[PDB]
């Protein structure tokens, strides 16, 4: 049973910023694809942003060069930079890692980390 | 002792192929779990080791013969016979271990790779993705001949790995969803052999999430969307089963249904 902590959620205002990151209970290169997703007010749970054990990457809809999605195997996390916030990313935040066990790519999540926009 | 089937690339037809997938199906699972309209295979908890497997007996065009053992409650490929030697995927733990001593008991020459066999391992062997590697009739055929001959030093383990691969998918994965299943079908009736799109590699990723949403699904509407690929890749989420109904034809055990 993987574990994955996330840190970073906050209260920022427009154009702000914030640094999320996931840390695993082992090795995240166990693991063929680490994520991002969020839930906004309303919404279901949606893609942020994957990675995948190669460095190949894909983002939701209209957040490629706004959020940025990276790995860290000296820290053993995987993290999302978020710049120029607006209230529209305001969301509950998590980590995602897709490990394949006995054939089957198994899902783990955070948490959440909350990301407030306010003006 | 357990449940054989036959399948040979030898003169394959759209006819053999559709009524060798649909014999694997029928012995994966008795069909009694359905949920919402779609088969749950085996649950591997308490399940008698004498129901635990089936063995696909593959030929090909060289007449050379090796039968792959599959796991019925993950239709995965678990090991395999060539001749007087066997060898199996390392197993993830114990009970596993303790099941896969009971195939190939005659074979002579047991072998238990060091490596487990997902596909993030047999990639990584092979130095190919999925999606670089060609399925299809003729890549059975070779990978049925790569698999026979491991055991006097004619394989080389990346190609072992890539074999792997191409029975796994066009075993497996057609088992496992009837979409699978009709791209292989495709690639048979026209002669072809060509790697996965998008379409496929991500159904192939999503077996475990699907049959989880499914399952766990409020009355079929999943707590979640799953997003899925088009051919071209672009990317739809799906919200429910229904949708899926002619896309998946085996599920994992997940759950318990209700009544
Ligand atoms: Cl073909
Ligand atoms: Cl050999
Ligand atoms: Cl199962």
């Amino acid at each position: 049973q993987v574990q994955l902590a996330e840190t970073g959620g906050g209260l920022v205002q427009p154009g702000g910023a914030r640094t999320l990151s996931c840390a695993a209970s082992e090795s995240i290169s166990s693991f063929y694809f680490m994520g991002w997703y969020r839930q906004a007010p309303g919404k279901p749970r949606e893609l942020v942003a994957e990675i995948s054990n190669y460095g190949r990457t894909d983002y939701g809809d209209s957040l490629k060069g706004r959020f940025t999605i990276s790995r860290d195997n000296a820290a053993n996390t995987v993290n999302l930079q978020m710049n120029n916030l607006a209230p529209e990313d305001t969301a509950l935040y998590y980590c995602n890692a897709r490990k394949w066990e006995r054939s089957v790519l198994e899902d783990y999540w955070g948490q959440g980390t909350q990301v407030t926009v306010s003006s | 002792q357990y449940p054989i089937i036959n399948f040979t690339t030898a003169g394959a037809t759209v006819q053999s192929y559709t009524n060798f997938i649909r014999a694997v199906r029928g012995r994966l699972t008795t069909g009694a779990d359905v949920r919402h309209e779609i088969p749950v295979l085996p649950n591997r908890v308490g399940l008698p080791i004498n129901q635990r497997f089936i063995l696909v007996e593959l030929s090909n065009h060289a007449e050379l013969s090796v039968t792959l053992a599959l796991d019925v409650t993950n239709a995965y490929v678990v090991g395999y016979r060539a001749g007087n030697s066997a060898y199996f995927f390392h197993p993830d733990n114990q009970e596993d271990a303790e099941a896969i001593t009971h195939l190939f008991t005659d074979v002579q020459n047991r072998y238990t790779f060091a490596f487990g066999g997902n596909y993030d391992r047999l990639e990584q062997l092979a130095g190919n993705l999925r999606e670089n590697i060609e399925l299809g009739n003729g890549p059975l055929e070779e990978a049925i001949s790569a698999l026979y001959y491991y055991s006097t030093g004619g394989t080389q383990l990346p190609t072992l790995a890539r074999s792997f691969i191409i029975c796994i998918q066009m075993i497996s994965e057609a088992a496992r969803f009837q979409y699978i299943e009709g791209e292989m079908r495709t690639r048979i009736r026209y002669n072809r052999r060509s790697a996965p799109d998008p379409s496929v590699i991500t159904l192939e990723n999503s077996w475990g999430r699907l049959s989880t949403a499914i399952q766990e699904s409020n009355q079929g509407a999943f707590a979640s969307p799953i997003q899925l690929q088009r051919r071209n890749g672009s990317k739809f989420s799906v919200y429910d089963v229904s949708i899926l109904i002619p896309i998946i034809a085996l599920m994992v055990y997940r759950c318990a249904p209700p009544p």
